[PDB]
């Protein structure tokens, strides 16, 4: 599948519902459909192609949407660029990258590198797509790991869907996603594509970090599901654990989250669903997760849970055995939402997405991190394989 | 240390149906729908025949 498929799903059966919310603009289904497919004919009309990759530079708004939309509608892959990131950065992901071209606004316009056709967004070609594809490249994301070396992580279209579209979500079109995670990192694929093909809406946040108190206004205009990263939810929770109040969920992930930090906003927040997740760029988003349902109390430990719908874990020892529970391993990750590999990097794709020996033909990826099985089929974390200098 | 980046491992290249290649080490049995094209030879050897011979990721 792709996302602009299962979007074409919702304009078709709720075109009039809201779709983004960006302070007093809205749009709804039908309205952003529309105007990425015009943005798609601008684009195709400058020369885009089917496989192109189209660097994007743009603060978060509803003309970001339109603009990813209407680069997947043209056939390319977007590459997306922090507008605060240093220029020499800027210059490496699109030469990288092999774009050409850098959709930008007027306020960020300066930041093209020479060489790059500049499509200001807020500048008479007529609508017109090419139509996304699921073994084309949806968007190449940088990743340094813990090398300090970035590498673009080339992603196709099926494994953005299988991610946006897992019935495990449970977004709805009633929910309202809270929109502040920067798009050059794939929290973004939760926070934009997941409402989208569920029917639900994203809610552009104003400008600056996404602290307690705008946090507690969002939920208050309605927003009903929001993603913290590991730092903020672990400030929020022991600091001002209420603030979560109202939420159907909260969602966290990236670096490690105690339990200490989820047990205070269940006892704030009874009701709240509290879910984590784990998992490297590399396999879209996450791959495992665990979610505390409303009422339940967390363990000791808070484990990285288990596979989302579709994807499988193997952790295998150094013979790669799989290992009894309670051993710590190497973890794999396989089944769904894989990426294609890293861009120009076949070797280093070679050394990382590696045969799986239970799964004929397939592939899984080895995430460099250590983790462990409980007896009955969740997984605890434990630590990047490289910083085991730190534990003690 | 992980058997992937073992420098001093022996190491096959394995290719799937896709065309995708994997870097494989020589003491485990090569999995099901996966074939060997090259070793067993050194690690830095078998990153550069991938290199040299995988030039486009898309799956086939
Ligand atoms: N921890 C490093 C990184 O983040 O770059 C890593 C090593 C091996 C691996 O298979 C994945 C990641
Ligand atoms: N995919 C990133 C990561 O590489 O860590 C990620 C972000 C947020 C999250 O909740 C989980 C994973």
């Amino acid at each position: 599948s792709t996302v602009p498929e299962l979007l074409a799903r919702q304009v078709t059966r709720a075109p009039d519902a809201v779709a983004v919310v960006d302070r007093d603009r809205v749009l709804t289904y039908r309205e952003l459909d529309e105007l990425a497919g015009r943005l798609s004919g601008r684009l195709i009309g400058r020369g885009v192609r089917r496989g192109d990759r189209v660097a994007v530079l743009l603060d978060r708004s509803a003309d970001l949407v339109v603009t990813l939309l209407a680069i997947w509608k043209a056939g390319a892959a977007y590459v997306p660029v922090d507008a605060g990131y240093p220029a020499p950065r800027v210059a490496f992901m699109v030469a990288d990258s092999g774009a050409s071209r850098m959709v930008c606004s007027a306020a960020t316009r300066d930041g093209v590198p020479e060489g790059i056709e500049a499509i200001v967004v807020t500048d008479a070609f007529e609508a017109s797509a090419a139509g996304a594809r699921p073994g084309d490249l949806a968007y190449v994301m940088y990743t340094s790991g813990s090398t300090g070396i970035p590498k673009g992580v080339a992603v196709p279209h099926r494994s953005v869907a299988e991610l946006a579209g897992n019935p495990g979500w449970a977004v709805e079109p009633g929910d309202a996603v809270l929109m502040h995670a920067p798009y050059a990192f794939d929290a973004s694929l939760f926070e934009i594509w997941v409402p989208l093909v569920s029917g639900g809406r994203v809610v552009i946040a104003e400008p600056g970090p996404v602290d307690a108190r705008r946090l507690r206004e969002a939920i208050s205009s309605g927003v009903t599901r929001a993603h913290l990263t590991a730092g903020s939810f672990r400030a929020v929770a022991e600091e001002s654990p209420e603030s979560f109040a109202g939420l159907r969920e909260v969602l966290t992930g990236g670096d490690v989250v105690p339990a200490h930090a989820v047990a205070r906003v269940r006892s704030a927040c009874p009701r709240v669903r509290i879910r984590h997740l784990y998992g490297p760029t590399e396999t879209t988003l996450c791959a495992t997760w665990h979610l505390l349902e409303p009422g339940d109390e967390i363990g000791p430990v808070l484990p990285i849970g288990r596979p989302l719908p579709g994807r499988r874990a193997q952790v295998l020892d150094a013979s790669l055995r799989a290992v009894a529970p309670g051993v710590i391993g190497d973890l794999y990750l396989s089944g769904a939402g894989l990426a294609d590999g890293y861009l120009r990097r076949a070797g280093l794709t070679a050394e990382r997405f590696v045969a799986d020996p239970s799964a004929p033909g397939a592939r899984m990826y080895r995430t460099g991190d250590l983790a462990q099985w409980t007896a009955d089929g969740a997984l605890l974390f434990a630590g990047r394989a490289d910083d085991q200098g730190s534990h003690h | 240390t992980n058997p992937f980046d073992n420098e001093d491992g022996s190491f096959l290249v394995l290719v799937n149906g896709e065309g995708q290649h994997s870097l494989w080490p020589a003491f485990a049995e090569v999995p099901d729908g996966w074939t060997g094209v090259h070793g067993p030879a050194s690690r830095q050897d078998c990153l550069g025949y991938v290199e040299q011979n995988w030039t486009d990721l898309r799956p086939k």
